[PDB]
Formats: C-alpha cells, structure tokens, sequence
RNA sequence: AGCAAAAGCAGG
C-alpha cells in the first residue's frame, strides 16, 4: 500500500487544510554565500525595467541615477516601471476629496510629535549602519559615533537633545566638504547602504538580498512614516497599521461592504494575489510628489523636513558585499577577493553568468559600490506605498471609475486583494484589464503568474485567507516555545507572558498554548534540573527538594523552581505566579521569600557570572 | 536648514519636465484633476493589458518530474532500518553519563564476526571506513577495561578518521596579488546541481515512518487545574493528541534528533579541536516497564570551530542494520556498508539468525540544522496546531463545535492512501500520524525546493480548490508555475514525492 | 556548577556546605550555587511582615476579579 | 445518584502486577479530580494516590513511586491503577473516591462519599 | 554512593554518645570530611575507581 | 570523500 496526505487535502477544504501547505516547522534555507552576486542580479533586474528610461548623471557623485517618471508607455505585459506623476497626483485629490480633513489632522498629529519626539527613542533599533567601520552594527553604538562625530564638528545639537534640530545639523555638516572625508566620497558614504542577503525568507528558491538603510535616513523615514501611521490609522483601507483581530475583522468588513449585491443582476469575481517586484518598480519620485500633495497647506519647513527622505531615496549608492572567494583547483588555494577591485579586474576567472552580470554593472560602478535609484530599497517597511496603492482601489469608487463596473479592497505593502462587479464576464474582463492597465500607469506591476481571480468568498491577503466567512490566518509562525535564560524567577516569567502575548495577538490556539507551556515547564525543570519534589528522578539538586518537601505546611502551594507544582494554565497567565501561590503558603515559606536580607534582592533572582 | 546643496540633490531627483523643487511645489500645491486617465489608457498600447481566461478542468496537465538518475537518501541517520541496542530496564536512581550506557548496551550483545566491506562505494576508500570502524571498538573497550572511567571520550588521530573528515582538505587563506599571477583559479563552481529522478525508496521510507512502533516514545506532566469551558477544551484536545502521536515512529524519531543534535552542539560549543564519540542514545519509557536508554548507533564528530552559525561540520556516523543493502541501491550511492555478523532475533516459530550490517557513512550537518533540529518539539506543537485549525474550521462552518464528534468515532472521513485501483480511508489517528511525520520529514529534509514547491503547490492547489468548488476560477499565466515548479524540483527527493503525490492527486481527483 | 553569582554578606548566614557536603559557595563577592538557594528556604529567619505586598497585592485584586 | 464501584482486583503474586478500574456514575465526572485511598486490616486507611480532572497532575505517597501509575478516560467516565511489583505489604483493601473539589493539593487527602471494594494479596 | 544517594533524613550531625576518652568532636568532623569528599568526588571529577 | 546548493564550508 502507498500513502499520501494530498488525498485528505483532495477532500478537506484547502483554506482550512491551508496549513498542510506550511512546511516551516524546520530551520529555513538562508545564504551560506555572499548575497552580493543576488544584489547584482536584483539591480541588473531593475535596471533592465527601467531601461527605457533615461538617465543622467548625478552632480558631485559620478554616478548614472535613472528616472523612469515621464517615460513612455510600456510595450509588452512583461512588467517595467513605468508611471506618469499626473496619475499620483490625480489619485491623492480623489482620495482627499473622499476623505476630508484626513491631511490636516494627520498633519497635525505629525506637527505635535515632532515637537514632542525626542533622540531617546531611535537609538532602540537593530543593525543600523554605521559608516565609519563601513559595515553594520547596533544602534546604541551608532547613536554614540555620530554624536562624538557631531561634536568633533562645527554643530552642537547632539547636546541640545531634540531630534529635528539634530536632523539638520546632520545635514549641515553633511554639505560640509571635510569631517577626514571629502565631500563627495562622504556623500556616496552617508547614502550608503549595506547588501546583507536576506536571511529567513521563508517560501522562496533564491534569495531576495534585503539592504538595510543607516541611522542618519532612519530619522527621516522615521517621521514620514509616522505620518503614514496617522493616515492610515484615519484610513479603513490600510492593512499594516490596522492589525490583530481588529485588522481579522476589518478583511471582513470591507468583503462585507462591497459583497452587499444590491440589484444584483451582475456576476461579481475578487482577486487575490502578490503585486511583483514590489521594491523594484515603484519609486522615490512619486513619493516626493505624494509628501508635496499631502502636506498642503502647511508650515513650509515641515514640507522640506519630511521631503528630504524620497530624495535621498531618489539617490542611493548602496554597496555590493563582501566579494568572492576565488579557488585554485590544481594546487588547491583560494582567497577571498574585496569586490571594491571588481571594476578593475579582468572577466575570465568568473563564471559566465557571473562574467554577463559584471560586465551588465561594471559600467553602472563608482568607488565599487552600486548606484541606483529608479527602485524602492529593497524591505523597507514603507507603507506609504499602501497609500499609494490603496488611492487606485479608491479610484474604483462609482463617481470616478464613471462607469458600469469598479473596484475595492484593501491592499498591504506586497499583497493585494480587489473585489469588483460587472454585469458578465466580459464586463468583469473589461473593468479588471482597466484596473491592470491604470495600475501600471501608476508604476505597479500586479504579476500573471502567481496570482489568480475568483468569485466572491473565497480570497487570499497576507497570509490571513478569507473563505467564505472563516478568516484563518497563518501570519507568522510560533517561535521557539524554551527558556530566555536569565533566572528562574523570571525567565518563566517571561515565557508565560510570551505564550500570552502570542495567544491573544496571532492565532496560538489554547489547545496548543496548554501543550506549549507543558514543553515549556518541562525544559525549564530539565534545564535548572528541580523537578518536583514528589517524584523519583535524580540530580545534584533533588536532596534540597525531597527535604523541602516534606518540611512544607502547605504543599502544593509552592514555586515551581523549588519543587512546586505549575498550577498556570489559559485562565491565568498574565499574573505572575508568586500571587496565584500567595496566600497557599505559610509564613516560613513567605517570610523567607520576601526580605531584604537576600543577596538575591525575588529570592529566586539574581545574576549569572559572565563567561 | 536645506543649505541649497539639497535643493540641488532635490531638483535632480524630480521628474525630467519639471527642473526645479519651487516649481514643482507650486505645480502640486495648484493641482487640479483633469481626467487625464483617461487619455493616458486611450494613449497607451492594446498589447499591455492582462487578458483572463478559464482555467478549466482539462487544462492543468500532469506536473513533469525532472528525469536523471535515481533519487539518493541524505538523512542524518537512517530512519526504518535502524535498530536499537536496549538495556533492559534499568534503576530509577541511577544516572549515567551516556557512553556508559551505550557499552553496557553495545556489551550487551554478541554475533560480532570479522568486518568485510558489503557494499562498493564505488567512490572513495571502503577498506579504510572498515578500519576506522575497528579503531573504535578497540578504543571502547581499551578505555572501560584499563583507565579511570573518562565521563566523555575522544578517539585517537589516524588515517581513517583524518581521512573521513580531511582535516588536511582546508586550503588556506592568501592576498589577491600573490595568486593573480596564478591562471587555475576559478571564483567557484557555482552552479546547478546533477538532476533526480524519483524512485519509490522513499516512498517505503515514509509508509514505514508513520507506522506505529510499540513503546510510548514520550511522557507528560500535570498543569494547573481546568475550571473554564475553554480549558476543559483544549484539555481533551491535547490529550487525545499525545496520546495518539506518542506511539509514533515519527516522535521515535524527533526524541533522537532532539538528542543526536543536543548532544553535538554541547559537544561542539564545547569541544572542537578533537575528534569526539557519542551514542546516537535517546530515553524512552517502556510501556510496561523502567525507563530505557536505547543506543542507536554511535557517532564520531569531526572537528568543528563555528565562525559562523552558517558552516557546516562534518563527521561519521555508525548505525546498525538488520536489513541487507543490495535489495536497493540506488536508496544509497553513498553508505559504506559493513559485515559485523550474526543477530539472533526470535519469531513465533524457530530463529531468524539473519546477518548484521553497518551502514558507517559519513556526513556533515551545521550549527543551524542541529539548533532546528533541536527544536522538533515544536514541529509536535505545529502538528497540533494544524489539526486544531481543522477543527475550529469545522466548528465555524457548523456550530457543533464538536472536538469529540471526530476525534475518536469510528468514521471513515479521511482518506490517505492510494491504493492499486483504489482509495482508502482512515480515521483521524493515521492522519495525525501522517501530518506529524510530514512535518518531521519537513525538519529533517528542509531545503529551499521544498519552500519554493510549497509555495507554488499551495497557489495551484488553492486555484484548484477553487475550480472544483465552481468558483469560476481564473489565471493569466500557467506555464509559469509549472516551469517554476519544475525549476524548484532539483533533485530532493521528499521534494520529488510530494510532486508525484500532486500528480496523483489531479488525477484522482481529476480537479 | 555555580551559576549563580551573589555578594560576600551571605557568607556569614549559611555554611559552605550542607549536611550532604555538596557545596553551596566557593571563592576563586563569592559564586554560590542553586542548592543554596534551596537551603534558606528549608531553614531561614521567618517574619510575618505584609511590606512586599506594597505594590505585589495589586495582582490579588486582579485575581479576585476571575475567581 | 453517585456511585462508585470498583473491580479487577483479586489473588496476585509477589513482585506481579494489577490493573484496579472503578466506574463512577451520577454527577460531572470531568470536573472532579479522583483519589485511590487503601486500608490495612488492622490500620487506618492511607492515601495511595490522587489524579487531576485533565490527567496531567497526579500524586503518589512517599513508598510507591515508581511502582504504580494512575490514569483515567473520561469517555466511560472510568478510573484506572496499575499496580507493578506488588510488595506485600502493599497488601490492603484498595478504595476508590472522589474528591470535594476540582483539585489535588487544595486541602489534606479527605473525602466525601462512598466506596465500592478491594482485594488483598 | 547510589544507596547513600537514595536515603534523605540527614539531620545535622551531633554527638550522642560521650565517648569518655579521645575526642567525640574529632570523629564528628571526620565524619562531615567523608560525606564531603564523597560528593565533591563524583559530581565534579573524571571518576575515580578508588578514593 | 562529504555537506549543500544557481555559493561556502571542508579551521584560523
């Protein structure tokens, strides 16, 4: 006899089976090499959607920066970025004029923080790029080399401790010609941006290369940002922002409002899908011109201030890597070769499609590092591309569409999901060929390939799949269910929070969620070795616990780590545990938990010797 | 601040009909929409636009396995054939650091004849595996019999060994400008792998895998008190669970990752410069008896300093072997398999007496592979969750909300397995059993092919879903994913027989 | 062993070993050992102060709520 | 109405094995955490173990772990004890009992209601 | 040391016995230095046949 | 030799 699961996937639904599809309950692939030759391949790509373009060279740099904006229309369906700023602009003053007083309040909100923001907050990131080590590192460090750097130059806003004084002398000192860097070499290196292949990318074959910006740009997109978290928190049709079961129901609710089929003498279908080279097509410029739309009618500093990211977006050196590693294959020797020489050497110890690549970028090479701008960075966490995105599903409301059929829906940083109505399918295939073409006018590329259309009920969105009126969703998989090793009055502490915090965000149900916390207060007794006291299992400690044990008033009511028993479970976890056992204890117990003649203090905790 | 200098950054950066930032924000700032949509779509091309069509039900053909030469085994460690020493119940109170174990177990049976090579390599150096093989039972026996109990042991340098590992395969590390001269080097050898095809091997490997083993596998504990409706729930759920996965081979098998994997990382954090033996040893308790320490075979890790978490370390590994190779090999192009004689089993009537074999191949794993291997217990958990998301499907479609009403009814609701000229059902146990080992074989043959067919297989299937529903399903472009598909089947075969099982599933189902 | 770390001033309130011998602290502040901890919570000085519950008996009016 | 009765007792031999099963009936037999309680003739009654409402917290006395081992299946509403290596003073009438409330540890080893029977060996 | 390992009920040790002669005290502590040298040998050594 | 992949390890 054979065996197969596909056969239960056959007959079971698929959206509730779904996960049968999710194969990650292992370690994901990563990139042993050097992500360098795959950012090769990703500008390659770019530039080659671009290609009809035009480009010119920047001033001070060197460098061919391409501006696909105001570039013919396409020829082929085969995907390129293409757009006309018109559209844009066209499509925020339909969005304004549906949603009135959203700008202005926005605006304000994003007037009153950054009066109120302060420095403290953003030096709390991960792997800022630092420019002085020329590779990336933590941001508290980065935090600390520029302020020093900022010192040792002309600008005092470091000691002020504001934030948006701080951004402009950075950018005072940015347009001066020496720091021990001229001006153009320390142009090309504050718009430097590392390559760093993407790790952890779960559902692919080859790997994405996500590059990552630096600290001094982070502030930048850090308030643009924030204005794009208040207009979207004002909008009903953002999906970032809006999130948990809110956002769980907010899927719904739009599928409600445009499902409703009143005279429904129309055939209605709702695409899913994913929206192609995401961080490729699209551009800085159209997001310059968005800024310049939505912040009408303002404090003109606030306007410059907040236009300066989609600028240096517009134009960015980002590097290429590490290098190669060249091998000898007689005498068996090999060495690592610095890609900074790559514009120098010859084109035959290469592999030949790494020889077409070079050849491809070895004109696009200025101080070795990569120039390009008609493309987002790739793995940005933008979301102002969703407002972007979002103002073509707006487009498809009655008034404006001007005509039989229109579109709605919602639509995330990379998916999107339409829902549409016509009286035929050739209706529907006219109204969704509009929609394809009027989403490449603006410069998105919705793929043929990987994605597909249906009748209404059934529709994918981030991973949040909508059957008919079930809303499973697999968003982010559960993560490590073990100890945070710190101490045992804590670390259970922390885990049982995690387990909470897990359940009642992602969709950690509690029959898994009892079983988690079972592993997880097994490893925690495997790991400090204090099982119960009753029980017949040896180790260093047992002797303490068997006697503790039987020196106890009350039992049961003792912390696990000391031979007690768990009595945590899906009723109860946000508490810690020392109240759920209180008052179950008898004063010997607690008059020897809580005092200040422990060196522990919370007896439990305390400080492990480094190693 | 702008300082001007930006000024000029910014009115470089706008688009080619406007040169300058003020007049770009006067432009906005004055905006008005005058329908030039519509002149741009009436402007553009006809080729550009995105045509539907049906995907009907005649269309999707058969998915095309790759062709080439047979699909070969790459596990860690052999995963039906293997057997396992026991020792025989021993006390509650006595730990043991586990090599003692393992001799005690490895002592514990006799039917050992003279090493003679089973199988040709057909690459490499057979005799000196036979050899290595031999330095370790010399070297077990030498230090319990003769030296002061040594809690961990770590071999003695040889030619086998150092052969096996190649702690002299390093090239070493130069400048660019003392090699340029040189004309042999080449960047690297960076390019696709020799194809598979698929071959029913692992087929057999997985019918034995979610087959029940008789012992228990795994143990659980006591949590606080059940007083809330939800509680009860997911009580009853997570019993009913464990207590059908437990008597898995597949939980056989996640207990021995866990602890293969557990023990080389301790070992390699801790011990690098020196060539180290483990026991493949895991715990399980006997369903009638004492706690048992099986010995599955031993290892010997090779060297291992991690720079990085990425490198991979290399090493051999000796698992024992009832079943003859030569029955099927092309399952192995890379074991290297051993005579160690006679195992006396008892059937019902007489004695089997059927040889012993050694499959010493060798092998060579990560830091991050051991770590989610480590974490198997998790991929138990991800079974659970996966059944439990069934189930709460199930209950919004219909507001039974009954766990009880299929975890252990007598309804043949689930059908698994395909037969000749047939289809057969099964109840929820082999299903949970099926998933579970799926999602092992998940973590043990991870590999990109694997995520790029699941994604792929995921969207078709789902499109299918929607076909066979009358969903009206479209697709504009299909060829690409059945050539990405077919770009993603390299050679991996769990990736392969998840293809053919596709393949029958179309056809069975006939979409 | 020893993997907790912890002042000198504890050295006067507990042995260096207990009535197993295993140890609690060595030197070379002092390292003391998890056993340790599992000692003063056999034997310790016992007080009936309600100090603790300053800010800790906040978590009680929350479990009165379920219960 | 409660009740409780007990069976698969009988004569054993030294160092043998038992499988004690009581089946309870009349009220909500998954709320209620159970105990297995014996008696000597001659002495007092001692607890031999309690078992939780989920299965998973269970407690034995200081002079029988590892011999025994307590489980229940709450389909039949049914009580199960494995008794290996019977020592003899193990040597008793074994009782089957449910307790007052949902748990084990809350309040000393006491019950509330009847008893069906035990054999010795 | 497994069946001294197996019995817990170690109280604090003092004399109840007077010797009448040599020195109670002494073999008290002589006492103390076996149970540590016992566990000091075989929690953290390279097991030693004999000690 | 191996691991595993459109590039690296096989110690520095």
């Amino acid at each position: 006899m054979d065996v197969n699961p596909t056969l239960l996937f056959l007959k079971v639904p698929a959206q509730n089976a779904i996960s049968t599809t999710f194969p990650y309950t292992g370690d994901p692939p990563y990139s042993h090499g050097t992500g360098t030759g795959y950012t090769m391949d990703t500008v390659n790509r770019t530039h080659q959607y671009s290609e009809k373009g035009k480009w010119t060279t920047n001033t001070e740099t060197g460098a061919p920066q391409l501006n696909p904006i105001d570039g013919p229309l396409p020829e082929d369906n085969e995907p390129s970025g293409y757009a006309q700023t018109d559209c844009v602009l066209e499509a925020m003053a339909f969005l304004e004029e549906s949603h009135p007083g959203i700008f202005e309040n926005s605006c304000l909100e994003t007037m009153e923080v950054v009066q109120q923001t302060r420095v403290d907050r953003l030096t709390q990131g991960r792997q800022t790029y630092d420019w002085t080590l020329n590779r990336n590192q933590p941001a508290a460090t980065a935090l600390a080399n520029t302020i020093e750097v900022f010192r040792s130059n002309g600008l005092t806003a470091n000691e002020s401790g504001r934030l948006i004084d701080f951004l402009k002398d950075v950018m005072e000192s940015m347009d001066k010609e020496e720091m021990r860097v001229n001006k153009r070499s320390y142009l090309i290196r504050a718009l430097t941006l590392n390559t760093m292949t993407k790790d952890a990318e779960r559902g692919k074959l080859k790997r994405r290369a996500i590059a990552t910006p630096g600290m001094q740009i982070r502030g930048f997109v850090y308030f643009v940002e924030t204005l794009a978290r208040s207009i979207c928190e004002k909008l009903e049709q953002s999906g970032l922002p809006v999130g948990g079961n809110e956002k769980k129901a907010k899927l719904a609710n739009v599928v409600r409002k445009m499902m409703t089929n009143s005279q429904d003498t129309e055939l209605s279908f709702t695409i899913t899908g994913d929206n192609t080279k995401w961080n490729e097509n699209q551009n800085p410029r159209m997001f310059l011109a968005m800024i310049t739309y939505i912040t009408k009618n303002q404090p003109e500093w606030f306007r410059n201030v907040l236009s300066i990211a989609p600028i240096m977006f517009s134009n960015k050196m980002a590097r290429l890597g590490k290098g190669y590693m060249f091998e000898s294959k007689s005498m068996k020797l090999r060495t690592q070769i610095p890609a900074e020489m790559l514009a120098s050497i010859d084109l035959k110890y290469f592999n030949e499609s790494t020889r077409k690549k070079i050849e491809k970028i070895r004109p696009l090479l200025i101080d070795g590092t990569a120039s390009l701008s008609p493309g987002m960075m790739m793995g940005m966490f933008n979301m102002l591309s969703t407002v972007l995105g979002v103002s073509i599903l707006n487009l498809g409301q009655k008034r404006y569409t001007k005509t039989t059929y229109w579109w709605d829906g919602l639509q995330s940083s990379d998916d999107f999901a339409l829902i549409v109505n016509a009286p035929n399918h050739e209706g529907i295939q006219a109204g969704v060929d509009r929609f394809y073409r009027t989403c490449k006018l603006v410069g998105i590329n919705m793929s043929k390939k990987k994605s597909y259309i249906n009748r209404t009920g059934t529709f994918e969105f981030t991973s949040f799949f909508y059957r008919y009126g079930f809303v499973a969703n697999f968003s982010m998989e559960l993560p490590s269910f073990g100890v945070s090793g710190i101490n045992e009055s804590a670390d259970m502490s922390i885990g049982v929070t995690v387990i909470k915090n897990n359940m009642i965000n992602n969709d950690l149900g509690p029959a898994t969620a009892q079983m988690a916390l079972q592993l997880f207060i097994k490893d925690y007794r495997y790991t400090y070795r204090c099982h119960r006291g009753d029980t017949q299992i040896q180790t260093r400690r047992s002797f303490e616990l068997k006697k503790l044990w039987e020196q106890t008033r009350s039992k049961a009511g003792l912390l696990v780590s000391d031979g007690g028993p768990n009595l945590y479970n899906i009723r109860n976890l946000h508490i810690p545990e020392v109240c759920l056992k209180w008052e179950l204890m008898d004063e010997d117990y607690q008059g020897r938990l809580c005092n200040p003649l422990n060196p522990f203090v919370t007896t439990h905790s305390w400080i492990p010797k480094r190693n | 601040e702008i300082t001007g200098t930006m000024r000029r950054l910014a009115d470089q950066s706008l688009p080619p009909n406007f040169s300058c930032l003020e007049n770009f924000r006067a432009y906005v700032d004055g905006f008005e929409p005058n329908g030039y949509i519509e002149g741009k779509l009436s402007q553009m091309s006809k080729e550009v636009n995105a045509k539907i069509e049906p995907f009907l039900k005649t269309t999707p053909r058969p998915i095309r396995l790759p062709d080439g030469p047979p699909c070969f085994q790459r596990s860690k460690f052999l995963l039906m054939d293997a057997l396992k020493l026991s020792i025989e119940d021993p006390s509650h109170e006595g730990e043991g650091i586990p090599l003692y174990d393992a001799i005690k177990c490895m002592r514990t049976f006799f039917g050992w004849k003279e090493p003679y090579i089973v199988k040709p390599h057909e690459k490499g150096i057979n005799p000196n595996y036979l050899l290595s093989w031999k330095q370790v039972l010399a070297e077990l026996q030498d230090i319990e019999n003769e030296e002061k109990i040594p809690r961990t042991k770590n071999m003695k340098k040889t030619s086998q060994l150092k052969w096996a590992l190649g702690e002299n395969m390093a090239p070493e590390k130069v400048d660019f400008d003392n090699c340029r001269d040189v004309s042999d080097l080449k960047q690297y050898d960076s390019d696709e792998p020799e194809l598979r095809s698929l071959s029913s091997w692992i087929q057999n490997e997985f019918n034995k895998a979610c087959e029940l083993t008789d012992s228990t596998w795994i143990e659980l504990d006591e949590i606080g008190e059940d007083v809330a409706p939800i509680e009860y729930i997911a009580s009853m759920r997570r019993n009913y669970f464990t207590a059908e996965v437990s008597h898995c081979r597949a939980t056989e098998y996640i207990m021995k990752g866990v602890y293969i994997n557990t023990a080389l990382l301790n070992a390699s954090c801790a011990a690098m410069d020196d060539f180290q033996l483990i026991p493949m040893i895991s715990k399980c308790r006997t369903k009638e008896g004492r706690r048992k320490t099986n010995l599955y075979g031993f290892i010997i890790k090779g060297r291992s300093h991690l720079r990085n978490d990425t490198d991979v370390v290399n090493f051999v590994s000796m698992e024992f072997s009832l079943t003859d190779p030569r029955l099927e090999p092309h399952k192995w192009e890379k074991y290297c398999v051993l005579e160690i004689g006679d195992m006396l089993l008892r059937s019902a009537i007489g004695q089997m007496s059927r040889p012993m074999f050694l499959y010493v191949r060798t092998n060579g794993t990560s830091k991050i592979k051991m770590k989610w291997g480590m974490e198997m217990r998790r991929c138990l958990l991800q079974s659970l969750q996966q059944i439990e998301s069934m189930i709460e499907a199930e209950s919004s479609v219909k507001e039974k909300d009954m766990t009880k009403e299929f975890f252990e009814n007598k309804s043949e609701t689930w059908p698994i397995g395909e037969s000749p000229k047939g289809v057969e059902d099964g109840s929820i146990g082999k299903v949970c059993r099926t998933l579970l080992a799926k999602s092992v074989f998940n973590s043990l043959y991870a590999s990109p092919q694997l995520e790029g067919f699941s994604a792929e297989s995921r969207k078709l299937l789902l499109v299918v879903q929607a076909l066979r529903d009358n969903l009206e399903p479209g697709t504009f472009d299909l060829e690409g994913l059945y050539e990405a598909i077919e770009e993603c089947l390299i050679n991996d075969p769990w990736v392969l027989l998840n293809a053919s099982w596709f393949n029958s599933f179309l056809t069975h189902a006939l979409r | 062993k020893y993997p907790i770390t912890a002042d000198k001033r504890i050295t006067e309130m507990v042995p260096e070993r207990n009535e197993q011998g295993q140890t609690l602290w060595s030197k070379m502040r002092v390292m003391v050992s998890p056993l340790a901890v599992t000692w003063w919570n056999r034997n310790g000085p016992m007080t009936s102060t309600v100090h603790y519950p300053k800010v800790y008996k906040t978590y009680f009016e929350k479990v009165e709520r379920l219960k | 109405q409660v009740q409780l009765q007990e069976s698969g007792g009988g004569m054993v031999q030294p160092g043998g094995s038992l499988r004690l099963s009581c089946l309870a009936s009349g009220f909500t037999f998954s709320n209620y955490a159970m105990t297995w309680v014996r008696q000597a003739p001659g002495k007092g009654p001692e607890w031999v173990s309690m078992v939780s409402n989920n299965g998973a917290d269970t407690t034995y006395t200081d002079s029988v772990k590892g011999r025994f081992t307590i489980s229940r299946d709450n389909a039949k509403n049914t009580l199960y004890l494995r008794m290996n290596n019977v020592k003899p003073e193990d040597s008793a009438v074994y009782y089957c009992a449910k307790r007052r409330y949902g748990g084990i540890w809350t309040g000393q080893p006491t019950d509330y209601d009847y008893l069906g029977q035990g054999t010795v060996t």
